[PDB]
């Protein structure tokens, strides 16, 4: 399958960040690919879809970007109600796969 | 408010077999395609299934191709998982979600245990 | 016959001729997504909050284009429509 | 990078959030020509027929797929961008 | 130039008809076409642009049609406020060059 | 409403020269791309020049090139047609429209006659 390598698995950031979380797959996708956020005991939320397009609701501090290899969720001003897991996934070709997450954790002080 | 409810989801022995049940409201049931994900315990997505609008399509993930069977029953506005010959790596929270590419309507899980 | 392609608000609720969104989605498509307006009511909110039908929820169309993989399931190749799609409602005076 | 792509209302007066059509033409785009909406008046036509300052005219806007000339007067090359256009007006209550 | 042959330079037909005039480019052009339509002592009125698309105002018996080197115009039912000179243009490169015209007359009884 | 309004043509023996005017109002005059097509007596349209929004950049047909020219007073709402060495073939009506490519503002027209 399309194998995604998301990266990376985990970090660690504060309120106010720039987080850049990077989805790059095995092979080469134009721009079938999709961002979610999952924050515990909860189903995943839809983000991003076709790569760069914000979905129905999902606030402006999120960007999604890159085209064939080079895959970017970026998050400009990191909010509390933002700390979770984003999953990256494509829809280029069956079997649809998932990207392992990338954990945005708080950075204690 | 379109809304996904599974059931089914119980421990049942290695070998053993349940069948799942998302029950959609909200929208022409019949007129969306539907997926099954699914999240091991403290682990990533993991695409399981997808059925055509009707029933003529059906698409799998290899893990799981000729062991699970996808089903719809569009009067009823119910989607289906039966499952058979059931692992351990098969031990996690079944989300139903509406579309096939990028899921936004998703359903609130089913544990499906499977052990000693 | 053929060309090379590269690559690069509640208003529904608080409007007088409000619409419900309802989500289309393709991934054989360019955009996979696209939301669609139902006008609510056949008529129009007015000051006190209920249906006037006097006047009318209209959809405002508009034709876009989008992209197909074209041999159908071809992750490469493309062919160009044109979808009628209904982006919001207005409010309208009948003629 | 590259892609291969072949190829196939008197609302806006009768509207209580009217608006006005400009024609934005460009030979170089396709489609060549968009006609964008304009709110005609700040507030809302009521019954009586004049603006009411109480609601407001709110332009619909859609992210459109476009096709233009790359390089720039190559009549056989192209880039597919997203152009945020206005389709129409909406009457709404502020927020 | 990018020469424009229309066909044909004159037809008769009645208040109904289905009148199909085609622009044959000299060379090969993607959509880059326009439709015109000419009334004796008035400027040229848009009719479609790309080809195949309608302008503001212009009634649905109004169809634009065709790519490369064959173009179509057609007026699915003729009305009496149909007669007139029609033109295609191309603005595929310049210089911007016209058709030579097709005179839509009356058949007479 | 958009308002294109010629001017300036007349009868002009060959040889001499005219200007045009197109007097643009309704609209950014500024913002707008501007042309000139011609009709002579009994025939077809014949694209003649066009210019950018501020007078950069400008085209023609051949049979125009380096005797034709056209300018813009955008201040003013004006466009030009300052013609020079008047032949048979430019006696035609002159009209100006708004855009480059697919013209759908069209001026009323202006007669320049040139002949004996």
């Amino acid at each position: 399958a399309i194998q995604l390598t998301q990266s990376p698995s985990s970090l660690s950031a504060s309120v106010g960040d720039r987080v850049t979380i990077t989805c790059r797959p095995s092979q080469g996708i134009n721009w079938e690919l999709a961002w979610y956020q999952q924050k515990p005991g909860k189903a995943p939320k839809l983000l991003i879809y076709d790569a760069s397009s914000l979905e129905q609701g999902v606030p402006s501090r999120f960007s999604g970007s890159g085209s064939g290899t080079d895959f970017t969720l970026t998050i400009s001003s990191l909010q509390p109600e933002d700390f979770a897991t984003y999953y990256c996934q494509q829809f280029n070709s069956y079997p649809l796969t998932f990207g392992g997450g990338t954990k945005v954790e708080i950075k204690w002080s | 408010e379109v809304q996904l409810v599974e059931s089914g989801g119980d421990l049942v022995q290695p070998g053993g077999s349940l069948r799942l049940s998302c029950a959609a409201s909200g929208f022409t049931f019949s007129s969306y395609w539907m997926s099954w994900v699914r999240q091991a315990p403290g682990k990533g997505l993991e695409w399981v299934a997808n059925i055509k609008q009707d029933g003529s399509e059906k698409y799998y993930v290899d893990s799981v191709k000729g062991r699970f069977t996808i089903s719809r029953d569009n009067a009823k506005n119910s989607l289906y998982l039966q499952m058979n010959s059931l692992r351990a790596e098969d031990t996690a929270v079944y989300y139903c979600a509406r579309d096939r590419g990028s899921l936004y309507y998703w359903g609130q899980g089913t544990l499906v245990t499977v052990s000693s | 016959r053929t060309v090379m392609v590269n690559l690069n608000s509640d208003y529904y609720n608080r409007s007088t001729s409000p619409w419900n969104l309802h989500r289309n989605e393709d991934p054989e498509r360019y955009p996979s997504v696209i939301w669609e307006a139902k006008c609510r009511h056949l008529g129009c909110i007015n000051a006190d909050g209920n249906v006037d039908y006097h006047m009318n929820s209209v959809p405002i169309q508009q034709e876009i284009l989008v992209l197909r993989r074209e041999p159908p399931h071809c992750p490469n190749s493309f062919r160009l429509e044109k979808i009628l799609v209904s982006v919001g409602c207005t409010c309208v005076t009948p003629i």
